[PDB]
RNA sequence: CACUAUAUUGCCGUUGCAUUUUAUGGC
């Protein structure tokens, strides 16, 4: 292959390697193997120049193909040592888009192969920098392990996700290494980088307010969604009180689909705060889910009222009784406020009026008596 | 390309674990209202169905390598009695 | 009723525009 690589008709290539493909697909190899170490770098420098040839296609790939079934034992052990020889950037992410697909197809027996390549990897992720594909290639790669699966990796993956989000200020690097923190959240749900949270929801969901039509708001505001009510469904008592700016994304995220806001904001509703959400509605009721007036969080804040008040009223909802009527009374009142589309406005005033008397049936007789 | 290939491959794995799809202001509200009617899905039972899936492929594949292995295994008993 | 206002035919063959238009014959 490297001959015919220094030699360059196509098409006859292509039938030679389409020809070598057919040949060639193995167990010859395995019952070879079970010296060693040469023939996985035999096996390793024949896949490379395999990728610098082939980085028809369909043949190409029929070649790759038999290069991967014959050449994840053998793959993992190739590359472990062959992360940094990989010479160039093409080859190397060619490389580390076909490695995982032929990792993550089977596993749950041999964790300690993955458990010492992810601090490899982890360490390919940050000498590969200034290489943002490679980055976020290494950033999927990650998620997927950490998604399969240990605690000094588990660490050094996540610390390598915070900074590549913190101070990301790239839009596909920043889309990345949310995801990355998204499944480590969900793997190893830890109290520690506890500015994650905060550092989103002010950088991401602020940088997709100020970028109107330049970055992909579609690409970003629902990954940030999902990871702010990941966190907070993993995490319930550790953001009880800190619901607030989570709710202003969720309703306000204009750029997020209609089934993905309503999905986010019902997990929302049924995770933590049973309680809490009535001193939590009412500043965004009144301040910030009451000025837009552009459908999109009027849709919604209703919903979110009748979330806490069809689903969560109780005993402790008749102790903070005066904040619920006090909510209705500014809901009932800010009908002429809501100075757009009055037709609409007496459809969320018959909602509020739905949900006002659900809040009046489960508000008792002495308990409304003030309120009265 | 690649990178949009790539944001839509994280984006689908993210929203793997929500199993989501993907000016008349009043029909809007009320169809968002009755949204939440309609959210209550079978997403339990397609979750089970891609979960159900994957481990068949596992197996598949697990079964395949094992047979492979005896395989091996016989062979290299053959070439070593030799 | 008042609003909100949302912005030729099941298939197949045709006149004809300064997209409609238009009447025929196969299941």
């Amino acid at each position: 292959k490297k001959k015919s690589l220094e030699s360059r008709d196509y098409y006859d290539v292509r039938r030679n390697l389409r020809l070598k493909v057919y040949s060639v697909l193995d167990k010859k190899l395995i019952r070879n193997i079970r010296v060693e170490l040469t023939f996985s770098c035999i096996t390793s420098q024949e896949n490379e120049e395999a990728s610098d040839s082939e980085t028809h296609t369909t043949e190409i790939k029929e070649i790759l193909f038999k290069v991967l079934g014959n050449v994840v034992d053998e793959f993992v052990n190739a590359v472990l040592p062959l992360l940094s020889t990989s010479t160039n950037e093409d080859i190397r992410y060619h490389l580390t888009l076909v490695i995982g697909s032929k990792f993550e197809l089977e596993g749950s027996e041999a964790i300690p192969i993955v458990n010492n390549v992810m601090k490899v990897l982890l360490d390919r992720m940050p000498l590969e920098s200034k290489s943002v594909v490679i980055s976020q290639v290494i950033l999927n790669t990650m998620t997927a392990l950490v998604s399969k699966y240990g605690s000094i990796l588990t660490q050094a993956l996540t610390l390598a996700t915070e900074k590549v989000s913190s101070d990301m200020t790239e839009v596909k690097i920043s889309s990345l290494a949310l995801i990355t923190n998204c499944v480590q959240v969900l793997g190893v749900k830890s109290i520690a980088f506890y500015p994650k949270i905060v550092p989103p929801s002010i950088k991401l969901f602020d940088a997709s307010l100020a970028d109107s039509s330049n970055p992909l708001k579609e690409q970003l505001q629902v990954a940030i969604l999902l990871l702010f009510a990941g966190l907070i469904k993993r995490i319930p008592s550790f953001l009880m009180s800190n619901i607030l700016d989570v709710l202003h994304v969720i309703y306000f995220s204009r750029e997020v689909d209609s089934s993905i806001r309503l999905s986010v904001i019902s997990l929302i509703i049924e995770n933590i705060d049973l309680k809490e959400v009535l001193k939590v509605l009412f500043r965004i009721w009144s301040t910030e889910i009451a000025t837009s007036n552009d459908t999109v969080a009027v849709s919604l804040f209703l919903s979110t009222l009748e979330s806490t008040v069809e689903n969560i009223d109780k005993k402790s909802a008749t102790s903070q009784s005066p904040i619920f009527f006090k909510l209705l009374l500014s809901l009932f009142e800010f009908r002429s406020i809501s100075s757009f589309d009055n037709n609409t406005i007496s459809r969320i005033e018959a909602s509020v009026h739905e949900i006002s008397n659900s809040y009046v049936l489960k508000m008792n007789d002495k308990v409304f008596r003030p309120l009265f | 390309s690649q990178t949009s290939k790539y944001q839509a491959t994280s984006v689908v794995n993210g929203l793997l674990s929500n199993l989501l799809p993907g000016s008349k202001a009043q029909l809007i509200d009320r169809n968002l209202k009755k949204r939440v009617q309609l959210q209550n899905r079978d997403v339990h039972k397609i979750k089970k169905k891609c979960k159900l899936v994957k481990k068949k492929k596992v197996k598949k594949h697990k079964l395949d390598k094992e047979q492979l292995e005896q395989l091996a295994k016989h062979q290299v008993l053959k070439k070593h009695q030799h």
